[PDB]
């Protein structure tokens, strides 16, 4: 994709994870990031929420200690990228 | 100073309709503030000049800055068609907008 | 159809034209409102009108009407000058406008 | 505006309400400004949108006089309005 870049868990913590990713080039920096996380495997739907497009890091909390979890960060648009996932267990 | 206020007004009107452009669904962060403060300064510039000046003078001045910087800008900045029309028609506005100044 | 919503958002340009006269540099609620309001009631009515019609001749007639509807209602309700001069340099400056903008 | 009374208070916190006028008078924003009565120093303003009519001044030393003033956006409306009170 272009953007985001380089999705990884900065800190984490049995029931929440600290994830950064790289916004890129001040051309490439948009109006907001929506980001998504649900078990990886999704006993019913997925949990989500949305940050400024300048920030570059967010927190994810309430999370079931031991559980393998999926965590999406998309771009406002699909013109910019495709959105970069990663797995993470607690 | 109110006709310097409305041709910084009108700077700012044809700043944030080419970085309109330039954001995508007022999605790209930098062109998406930039059109934002381009608006917000413009309008406010604009609504402080049409306390001292006639809103009809005060709007089609505004107005066509607009649209003279966006052809100035259209010509220079993206390789645009300089018909004789298009320049007669920049000499028109330029005539109007230097004409109501004069009968101020 | 879409002709007569580029007709109505040009009509819309006049409103928060006059109504932004009437909030004194943005002080007088109501004015104030009408004026933010009836832009975005433009600018939408326009972004429809356009979907269908040419970008030249729906800007064209949408700033056209209201630029001679600021100039118009101006005289009217703020007893606006009227000079023999000011109506003359008002239509060069017009034409150029709806010219440069008839262009692109 | 007009009839600034002080609706409810705390000995920390003063609630105010003014008449807007109606419509044609009603102004864009109103800013309130509070201080002691005394010794100022200097005073604590803000602004509310000129919708409200009502605004909540809060942070004040229990028992000291306090003078709060209310302007419109320009000196062309009906001049500011103070008051004082002791909380
Ligand atoms: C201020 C008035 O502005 C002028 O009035 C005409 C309004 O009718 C326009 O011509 C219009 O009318 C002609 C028909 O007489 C058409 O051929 C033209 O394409 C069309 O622009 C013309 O450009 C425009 O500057
Ligand atoms: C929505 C954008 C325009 C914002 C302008 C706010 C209106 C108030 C302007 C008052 C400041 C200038 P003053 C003290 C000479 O009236
Ligand atoms: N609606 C317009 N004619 N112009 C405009 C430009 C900038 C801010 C708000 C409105």
């Amino acid at each position: 994709s272009s953007v985001p870049t380089k999705l990884e868990v900065v800190a984490a913590t049995p029931t929440s994870l600290l994830i950064s990713w790289d916004a890129g080039h001040w051309w490439e920096w948009v109006t907001y990031y929506r980001i998504t996380y649900g078990e990886t495997g999704g006993n019913s739907p997925v949990q989500e929420f949305t940050v400024p497009g300048y920030s570059s890091t967010a927190t994810i909390s309430g999370l079931k200690p031991g559980v393998d979890y999926t965590i999406t960060v998309y771009a406002p648009t699909s013109d910019y990228g495709s959105p970069i996932s990663i797995n993470y267990r607690t | 100073m109110a006709w310097l206020i409305l041709i910084i007004a009108g700077i700012f009107e044809v700043v944030w309709a080419i970085a309109l452009k330039y954001s995508n669904g007022f999605t790209r962060l930098i062109p998406s503030m930039i059109t934002l403060i381009g608006m917000l300064i413009s309008f406010y510039l604009l609504s402080q000049a049409t306390k001292t000046l006639p809103i009809g003078t005060a709007y089609a001045i505004w107005t066509g800055i607009g649209a003279l910087g966006a052809v100035i800008c259209g010509i220079i900045f993206f390789k645009e068609p300089l018909t004789a029309l298009r320049i007669v028609f920049m000499i028109l506005l330029l005539t109007g907008i230097i004409g109501l100044k004069a009968t101020s």
